[PDB]
């Protein structure tokens, strides 16, 4: 069943590499399993629940090594589906991907720690640390693309000036308020023994964590703390609000722009122009016969080649400016072109009717 | 080779109408109107921009020859063609049905004839299955 | 008074099912009553205020059972107003609605617990749990449509990628900061006895709850806690800001779009086309006489039917693309059509004036 | 029945002008211009799209017959008509005054004559009260 | 100096009633003074700082009674400037304004409490409560228009559905998490003695206040608290974010719309139409001579009156739809009108050129 | 190497004064160094880590004085590059800039405190305070432009009304809730001894700091605290959300507007008009020959001068309205002009075709 | 009075051209074109809407008479005129310089002649100072 | 001086066509059309606005003379010209290559001839290096 085999392999590749829709379910399950393991590892640290947590953790470690090995082999097969990695050499080339090699390294580490535990020589602390680190490593691997980091960095850089303003003003407010409260309390309050303690109090207050170990206990200390916290809490909360609003606005703008679509025209122009520019052959029976057709519509050889490259070049630029269309640029440029065109045609109407009057 | 330079000069003179040693927007417009397709002044200005480097508003012989010496392999053209193919790749694996190209590639933009699209198929589709793989095809064109 | 009876029944149905405006007041009152009951139930748990709270709770339980029964009967009558549930069978069909059956089940449970309390055999704990659960059930019933859940899910899915980025980065920051502070403190601080305690501290800190039971007490622990909290607090606060900004932007976009309106044209076209397509009868005295009229304006029978269905089909599509008009799509498509039309007519002007010159 | 197929072929030939076995946009445009109403090319293209499944740009006999075999009951048309009626339902209960239809239904879009709207009333308004209930009417049409 | 007196009176009225710009400075000072008094009143409650705070409070009370009396008299004079309150009767009418009568009542109360303190019979508690309440009353009076309340209510109502979703989901999460943690801890933890205590803990946690008196101390309690807080904190923080984003979007939309301006055309039309409709007199030497002029441009009397009222009526509607212009409505309607007009004129071009060909 | 020297000097000036891109790296490093020093200073306050912190602080102080001196001299050289400060007098004029003089004062203070420490007479407290204040001074100097303060003030003023609404409503809620909880608890709870304590509790609660020293312990106190905190926390969190959303919206609007660009046309017109208006000379061989050319295209002298100034004036205005183009103003005005122009030309078409019919 | 009704009927017939008992958009357009000012069809349709209550698309005698019986005092017209004046009130106190009205009131919208604006001044400006107070003037007009 | 006033009156009469003592929009339009450049009515209205202070819709002799008495030094013109130069300053230091002005200053807006731009260069570029410093040049013009 060649068709069935290809269809199944493509389906598995889509699920394991490009989970557009319901495929995410599977990934979630895997994450859950991994996450569950992590939680068990935490329970393994506690000495009270050592036995049951250790047993469940070993069972889940066996299950997860099995699942990860099966997934890795199936992912090798799926990458085999992709033309970029067709054949044994292509699959090996795919397996050199940094995330794939990281995953296989984690798998080998897990099987190795299990085997060492079977041996018994390996200390329990070593195995626990190893398994915890492998679990977090697969957690990181879940991204597999760096999409979250890239998005966060993009939004942070977009609001770099505003974030820096928030950080700078909040830092100045923290320093000033901590110093003033330190002066107010100093010896009166045991909490504010040293300026380092005052800075710790200020950081824990303006962030609104408010542990309660440190807090002013004098009338002037409390007065200054009130006046300064009323603004410092907002300053320290600013970055979260700025980033959240930026994320929401970016989501809105994307849901508009990527929902525009209506593209691939410059890409089609590129395909045509590359085809014609490759066709500029040495008078062989290939498309250069179509080039003789093209020149028929009209030494001359060079001009033909020239024009082909020209379309190629121009097409390139179009796609380059059409890769990420901007609504404001599109609308402004189209309005300018259209209105200028209509005005020019109207003036042509005036000239033509004037000559008609002359006629 | 000297024959190539002679061809270059002959056709540059052919395009030249007044004989100023440079090709203006009107020259390209009229020559490719004789070619059947009527351009827009924006397209001719785009050509003038792309060839000319000193901003003379026309196409001179030196820039003509320099653009001539640049073949596809020396164009850094892999990324653009790969991206253009990818945007048309619905599945995303890299295989496109030749019927898909026939339906779309000859129905959008600079629509091409059946002969040209079938030649595209027999060129890129070495296996002759219809599942054209654009990556290898474009890479070997750029070779 | 047929008119008066119908008007009153419609008014009650609107109040109880479609509270557009002032009708909400009534619902609020009901909620308040239910909410009050809930609060009393809480006071019933406390052993100090058992007597007074129990007495007031019994009085309010009688009042609320009475009110809910009256409301249920009146709601049955109101649904009777609706044509979908006209007649005894229609009203019974209405009563099968999941929320209606849930409400009647809650009512029976409340009357049953009251009767059992009258009997005295039922234990006080059973009655208290029953009444608390029925109260929360009616609280949930207040929605009656799932609107809140649907809206929250829609906004969450819209920002699924941003929310996942926030969760992932915050989780990584929590794990890293908790582990580093655990290493810094470990044995020096009694609070951070085990890594589970460190994780609890990290969760309570980055969320800014800051209970105060756990907090670093070492110079390196406090330094790392400061550096990591300064960013972790923002990361954990991100989701609230993202969701709030998304909600505000959605409210703005809705207050624009639903304020557009200017629709029902495709719906009217659909009505006309369905009427005409039904009219394609077997040459009877019905609209098919109007079909003879339509064909008069011009074997042929099929074409008539064809064209009728055709309008139907196109009408359908129009309404489908006009159900939720998008400002950007509307504006872009209308601009393209209008400017292209004007340009084409201008070229027609050029051709016609050229021939006039020829004339 | 064979009589229906004969009717189909006869009218398909009637619409056909050049005799290519298919109905083009211009054929529909001219025939319904004879019908009195002048369309727009967008409408004719919409018809070409909705009949044709192979994207031939016209209307062929097989698709014509297949669309003919699809009656209202086999159209999944309940939701669209119910929603269209609902958008016009001001009260929202499901009753519309026949006077409301006369004022609006014959004053918007494809405005209809008094006879057609009154026939709508006497069809949907079985009770003859003027409070037409669209749900039952559309359901029984779709029966 | 009639001109100087009028100018000064207008300047004081603008400062005291319509503080557009720098005038706000003065108001701020007054607020500061009032606020200072309030703070002193707080220090008066503390028994340790009774003497100094009382002395400063009495001095500031004398100062503030003097300032408020001077301001009230000057405000009477300023309202006298306004034509609406010209003359003694006009000033008295202005003084009936609820805020003015509230201010004078507060002034009388302050002077009365000062006089009573001079007498000595009045108990200190009575005077302290009186002065605190008068201070808060003037603080409320600072608004003088209800602008803050109106703006807050407008933004809240705009996002009523989203806010209700946030409240409902957060309430359900609070109830569920509190009950689950109560079950987990119950007798194990002394903090969660009763479900009321669990509800208090849940409220103090999800709001992120985190006092620290209540907190889970069991493995299952802490696990459930983590899982539920991770979402409850965001749900409870939602309303602040929603309101803030709504406020920012409203500010943006206002800074666009009110910055449009370009109005008063319909208002001018109203002025003209009202002038002409009043002019429809009983054939007297007033504008009705201009009405004879108007009818000259053409029993007829009624038509004249008709048309005048007609302009009036239409003018009204225009201003009514031009009071609060909407950018989207303006742009969409102008685009529709303009493109339809151009298309119709283009078809007129086609018709005229066709007949010219016929000619 | 004149070219090399000029290029290097310009590069250093760009890095030290206009760090557009990668140059920021250097600044960051400097900040880090300064920041590091600050942290060490904090560790110097603690008596336990006095020795090591003092040694590292002295080393870093020597390093930072060296770096700041080198940077100041190189900045003098760089400002020397700028034409505004060419020559010795120009460099001296630049050195009078307030930030430059502040920096040199800080440098002198640092070297002076180091020399005094070498002497040993200066008390350790004096040196520590001096170095801490100099460190914060350079931290402030990092801005060098007041950009953060200006941006924060702009956004705050933009939302002045909304922020004032938030502050006012939150203040009223704080006062009311604190007073009610004070009444509820008063003598029952030791925490709420006096109304000042209640106000402190309310401030620490509504801000969500929640230290835990103060918290209600009575049924009515807790009930009122719940009801009031549920809204007070949101009111106090509002300002952060409002400011964050405003910052994000401002970033979006800027990333649109400043990304428009397409300007310098009015600036070019201004340059031309200034050139021509200067050219209006006393009939000398300068551009006034070009003025004879200009008048040739046509006592008359004045008109020439008139028209030149006129372009100047009009050019000025254009640039003034083109300095900060607004998308809404640009689009609305261009639409009005274009549509009115097209309509007028269409009416010209109607008139011309009418006369042609007459012809 | 019967004289008023006779005037109403006489002028209604005058406006009437075909004699259908109602005044159409074209009748108003032509009569006020004779009046010198050429309207737009939107304005005539606006009049048709504002007079007519049954949506007949014209102006009938009963609605004409009912609109006639409505004087300014019975129009609830105070708020609109006060707001219109306020939008033009730069200072906001309520006083406007007669020179301001002359510059603006006769330069915007339905510009009026010097006689009309000066009559406005002498009517509203009872004190004869130029500081017209719109509130009292409009209130006494609406009396 | 009286000679300047005589020149002013002579040219004001020259611009004047009907002889009303004021220069209207049409007068400026026709005189500068004779000058070769055809304006737009918006530009003439802008001149009417910027000269006239009483809003007469034209240019009168007193405002003409007052504008004449205002030389560059008494115009507060430093900021505008400095900002205009800065927007064209790519490097931002204050030096602009004369070739940059030739390419741009004569290719945008009111394009000037080679003589005018070269005179600009030799005026501002005292050092004769091509790195024109706009600040000193504009300051000394405004002197
Ligand atoms: C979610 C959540 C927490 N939250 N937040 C609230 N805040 C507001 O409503 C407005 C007050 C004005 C109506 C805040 C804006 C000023 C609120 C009110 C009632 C109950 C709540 O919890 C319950 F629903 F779980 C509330």
């Amino acid at each position: 069943r060649n068709a069935f085999y290809r269809k199944l392999q493509n389906f598995l590749y889509n699920v394991l590499e490009r989970p557009r829709g319901w495929a995410f379910i599977y990934h979630a399950y895997v994450f859950l399993l991994v996450f569950s393991c992590l939680v068990l590892s935490v329970f393994s640290t506690i000495k009270e629940y050592e036995k049951s947590s250790e047993g469940a953790l070993y069972i889940l470690e066996i299950v997860t090594i099995v699942v990860f090995g099966v997934e890795y082999f199936v992912r090798i097969w799926a990458a085999g589906c992709c033309c970029r990695y067709r054949g044994w050499r292509g699959r090996l080339k795919f397996a050199r991907k940094p995330f794939c090699v990281i995953d296989i390294m984690v798998l080998i580490a897990s099987i190795a720690v299990l085997a060492a535990g079977s041996q018994g020589n390996v200390f329990a602390t070593s195995a626990l640390r190893s398994l915890r680190f492998l679990q977090i490593l697969r957690m990181i691997r879940m991204d597999r693309r760096g999409g979250t980091w890239k998005l966060l960095g993009s939004v942070v850089y977009a609001h770099s000036k505003e974030l820096v303003t928030a950080w700078y003003i909040g830092f100045l407010c923290l320093i000033l308020a901590s110093f003033l409260v330190y002066l107010a309390e100093k010896g009166e309050n045991d909490h504010f023994d040293t300026y380092a303690d005052a800075l710790w109090w200020g950081l824990i207050t303006l962030t609104t964590i408010g542990y309660g170990d440190k807090y002013p206990q004098t009338w002037n200390g409390r007065l200054l703390a009130a006046t300064f916290t009323l603004i410092g809490v907002s300053f320290f909360a600013l970055p979260a609000g700025i980033l959240g609003s930026g994320f929401a606005l970016k989501v809105q703008e994307q849901h508009r722009q990527k929902h525009f679509e209506k593209r691939r025209n410059p890409a089609a122009g590129l395909i045509q122009s590359a085809w014609r520019f490759y066709a500029t052959n040495l008078s062989r029976t290939d498309l250069h016969s179509t080039w003789q057709y093209y020149e028929r519509t009209v030494g001359l050889k060079v001009s033909i080649r020239a024009v082909c490259v020209m379309r190629f070049l121009v097409s390139k630029r179009k796609f380059k400016e059409s890769l990420r269309p901007y609504d404001v640029m599109d609308v402004i440029e189209q309005y300018s072109a259209g209105h200028l065109d209509m005005l020019s045609r109207i003036k042509s109407l005036q000239s033509r009717v004037d000559q008609i009057v002359g006629r | 080779t000297e024959e190539q330079i002679a061809e270059f000069k002959e056709a540059f003179s052919l395009f030249d109408k007044d004989g100023d040693g440079t090709i203006t927007t009107k020259e390209l417009g009229t020559v490719m109107r004789s070619l059947g397709q009527n351009p827009t002044e924006a397209e001719l200005q785009d050509m003038i921009n792309e060839v000319d480097a000193d901003g003379n508003g026309t196409i001179d012989f030196p820039e003509f020859l320099t653009m001539m010496a640049r073949k596809m392999k020396d164009t850094d053209s892999e990324e653009e063609i790969r991206e253009a193919f990818r945007v048309f790749d619905k599945d995303g694996n890299g295989y496109i049905s030749a019927a898909e190209l026939r339906h779309v590639m000859t129905n959008l933009g600079e629509k091409l004839t059946d002969e040209e699209v079938d030649e595209m198929i027999r060129e890129a589709d070495i296996d002759g299955d219809g599942q054209v793989n654009y990556e290898e095809f474009v890479q070997m064109m750029t070779a």
